[PDB]
């Protein structure tokens, strides 16, 4: 059986702006199989209202995922991206870079 | 529009 | 969805005669076309399958045509035997292709040539005593049609044919009778 | 054995519970559902693709289904209502879209629903031994038989000559007739043919028996009416050959 | 050069009842439908601005057709277990993609149909659109049953027809959105991750359609690190080349973005 792990992409929508709104991305891709636990932190806090895209998959047959939340982000606040699959042994927090 | 008709294997 | 027409509804033909019972169905993707028989009080049995990669199936003087593009199948019976009467249903898959629509089927009359017609009516007793009668008309012609009766006081039946094998003998008959005194004579016309 | 429907006949009075039994033998995949009405053909009431997998048909409404297993598809109407009075066929196939697409039908389960049972009557029975301008005209001797007075349109008529049913010199009307064609449940009336040989019927060591298995009310069915109870029977009419 | 396509997915869970299943549709990279079973009463329902106009007629028939793939795929899942000699007891995924292509004249280009069981392709449509054809040897049966059943003549009339005259009607609903060329706002930011090495990340920002090269190179004469295209989640997409080079050398580099709606290659260097 193919058993891929996900690749996560943790990103806001618009470039990062302080005390302006915006959209925190958690993208999930190259995964198989289609089970996944996948929940935006903030500062280590599971967030509530979080929207996910419908399940479809690439070329490859490997699935992709968007989670995703509105968020003002701010200098001291801490966004994440937690994911679990077959494929790891842990959950996997992927933290909310602005230069990726 | 979805076909009508899925592929029995 | 999936929508089968049976032409025509009803069908009377002469034995001998060639004859074509059609179907046409508005979505022509289907995967099989099927033919049945049904006879009074019993289920249905299938007389011929035709695949949608095939063009024709022939059984004996049965042969069904299909064409996907027009969207109708043609059952062709050669040379018509009484024992043809039946009613005949059409069925295509349909567009999920998981089970069988079906039309509204074709009842198919395929008269018994009478070689000697004998019209006659006749009074018959009630074995039981009673005084109770029944007027019997009998030896008429296939084509002859019985008069329904309209009176709520008279009852008059259709004909049906009887096989007397042991003789080779045919005949039709249509059965009259009423809970009045006031005649088998000027009974059935 | 191929597809096995029971029962044959059922009357119910409005609102009452019913399962349609059918099972296959054939370990058939495909099973289906459906009802018979006059000129309609056959309408697809719910249809299995497998074990567990039961879907709606055309006209799916006052009716369940399940498939527990391969072999039984029971049908159950919840709450009987007088439209469902019809005949409702169970079918199966190896196939729907290849080339083992033949479909095998049950017998079928003749169904009347009823608001009162009190319209329910067995069917009484008379013989009308042949005319003598018939024996004497055509060699030949006509037996009519006539059932009256039966509802609902449940009756089987057999022939029997010395005790064995003929299949032949025989004809039932197609139709029974409305004693009361205004009344809308008006008692039926049904006429049959033997014809035999003068002969045959001047014999007196030969019996013929009109019979008419008339179909209606069960043990289960209560009944309270001053009138025996109008239960699934045999009613039978004799006659005896002579000069 | 636009499509319509839809992705489906069946998931068997033993012990907890039915297999999930969810359908997508997208028009180009834009997802319009989806069905998800995993509901009270699962119904084909809009995801697109532009497809909420139809009618009852149309998500009733999507609906119809969907559940309908779903009660055949759940059987398709059931006969895989059996070909592979699986365990009742374990999940398994049946995918199903299927696509129409139009050319540059607007004509049907090319249709297209595969299946895969647990991520391996398992059943093709032929180029042809005549046959299904076997990939590994345990989908032969599934070869042999659907071209006995001219599975890919019912497949091929969609694919050539319907899915055709639709995406003709979905391109016009929502033209807006579907025929505008959004051009990737591009930049490139300087990352030290070393004292001897800094990443160079040539940037791609909400750009339409998904397509897009981007390439390092080198004045004089490039190994890449390329990320998953993403979506911004506003229809737009994102992505990034990330190139390691010695700190002190970054304006050597050049990026090279390729997307349908520039007029020619965008040229990036980073200027400290």
């Amino acid at each position: 059986m193919i058993q891929r792990t996900p690749k996560i992409q943790v990103y806001s929508r618009h470039p990062a702006e302080n005390g302006k709104s915006n959209f925190l991305n958690c993208y999930v891709s190259g995964f198989h199989p289609s089970d996944i636990e996948v929940d935006l932190l903030k500062n280590g806090e599971r967030i509530e209202k979080v929207e996910h895209s419908d399940l479809s998959f690439s070329k490859d047959w490997s699935f992709y995922l968007l989670y995703y939340t509105e968020f003002t982000p701010t200098e001291k606040d801490e966004y994440a991206c937690r994911v679990n699959h077959v494929t790891l042994s842990q959950p996997k927090i992927v933290k909310w870079d602005r230069d990726m | 529009r979805l076909p009508a008709k899925a592929p029995l294997a | 969805a999936q929508e089968v027409t049976q032409i025509p509804a009803a069908l009377s033909v002469p034995e001998g005669e060639n004859l074509v019972l059609n179907c046409s169905f508005t979505d022509s993707a289907i995967y099989n076309l099927q033919w049945f028989r049904q006879d009074p009080g019993k289920g249905l049995t299938s007389l011929l399958l035709i695949q949608s990669s095939q063009r024709e199936q022939t059984s004996g003087r049965l042969n069904a045509s299909l064409d996907k593009s027009s969207g109708r199948s043609t059952l062709y019976i050669a040379a018509s035997q009484p024992g043809d009467s039946a009613t005949y249903l059409c069925a295509v898959t349909n567009q999920a292709g998981t089970a069988l629509i079906f039309g509204k089927g074709t009842t198919l009359s395929v008269s018994s040539n009478i070689q000697n017609p004998d019209p006659a009516v006749y009074q018959l007793r009630d074995s039981k005593s009673s005084d109770k009668s029944v007027c019997l008309f009998t030896d008429f012609d296939s084509q002859t049609n019985v008069s329904q009766s309209k009176d709520s006081d008279v009852y008059i039946t259709d004909k049906c044919v009887l096989d007397m094998r042991s003789m080779d003998f045919k005949s039709n008959s249509a059965v009259a009778w009423s809970n009045k005194s006031d005649a088998c004579a000027n009974a059935f016309n | 054995a191929g597809v096995t429907q029971t029962p044959k006949f059922q009357v119910l009075k409005t609102g009452q519970s019913m399962t349609l039994q059918c099972s296959q033998d054939m370990n058939h995949e495909y099973m289906s559902w459906y009802r018979q009405d006059p000129g309609m053909g056959l309408r697809l009431i719910h249809y299995s693709v497998g074990a567990g997998i039961t879907d709606q048909g055309e006209v799916p409404n006052g009716y369940n289904v399940s498939r527990s297993t391969t072999e039984d598809f029971p049908l159950r109407l919840l709450s009987a209502a007088p439209s469902q009075t019809s005949v409702y066929f169970c079918a199966s196939s190896y196939s729907i879209r290849g080339s083992r697409g033949e479909q095998f039908f049950g017998p079928g389960t003749r169904l009347t629903v009823l608001e009162d049972l009190k319209n329910v009557f067995p069917p009484e029975v008379a013989v009308f031994e042949p005319s003598e301008a018939e024996i004497s005209h055509t060699q030949k001797a006509t037996l009519v038989c006539l059932a009256t007075g039966f509802y609902p349109d449940h009756v089987e008529l057999s022939w029997w000559v010395n005790g064995k049913e003929v299949h032949s010199g025989v004809c039932t009307d197609p139709q029974p007739l409305k004693e009361q064609p205004a009344l809308n449940d008006s008692r039926y009336a049904l006429s049959s043919r033997l014809r035999v040989s003068a002969t045959f019927w001047q014999d007196p060591r030969n019996h013929f028996r009109c019979q008419v298995q008339f179909y209606g009310l069960s043990e289960n069915d209560e009944w309270t009416q001053d009138r025996a109870k109008p239960v699934t029977q045999i009613v039978s009419a004799e006659a005896w050959g002579r000069a | 050069s636009h499509s319509l396509k839809y992705f489906h997915t069946s998931v068997s869970r033993p012990g907890r009842g039915e297999p999930r299943f969810i359908s997508v549709g997208y028009v180009d990279d834009t997802q319009f439908v989806r069905f998800d079973n995993d509901a009270a009463s699962p119904r084909m329902v809009p995801r697109a601005p532009w497809m909420e106009q139809e009618g009852s007629e149309y998500w009733d028939r999507e609906t119809r057709s969907a559940r309908d793939t779903a009660q055949i795929f759940r059987v398709n899942l059931r006969t895989l277990r059996g070909y592979y000699n699986q365990s009742e007891a374990g999940s398994h995924t049946l995918q199903w993609m299927h696509g129409c292509e139009l050319g540059p004249d607007g004509r049907f280009l090319r249709g297209y149909e595969q299946c895969a069981y647990d991520g391996k392709d398992y059943l093709t449509l032929n180029e042809d659109l005549r046959s299904w054809t076997a990939v590994d040897t345990a989908a032969q049966i599934s070869e042999q049953k659907s071209n006995d059943a001219s599975e890919a003549e019912h497949q091929r009339a969609y694919l050539e027809d319907t899915c055709v005259e639709w995406l003709h009607k979905y391109l016009e609903k929502g033209k807006e959105t579907l025929l505008h060329l959004e051009p990737p706002k591009t930049h490139v930011t300087h990352h030290p991750i070393s004292d001897h090495e800094a990443t160079l990340r040539c940037w791609a920002l909400g750009f339409y359609p998904a397509e897009i090269t981007l390439t390092w190179q080198q004045d004089g004469e490039q190994d890449t690190e390329l990320v998953e295209t993403r979506p911004a989640g506003d229809g737009t997409f994102q992505k990034w080349a990330a190139v390691v080079v010695p700190s002190g050398e970054e304006q050597r580099y050049t990026c090279h973005v390729q997307h349908e709606g520039l007029p020619e290659p965008v040229t990036l260097r980073w200027k400290p």
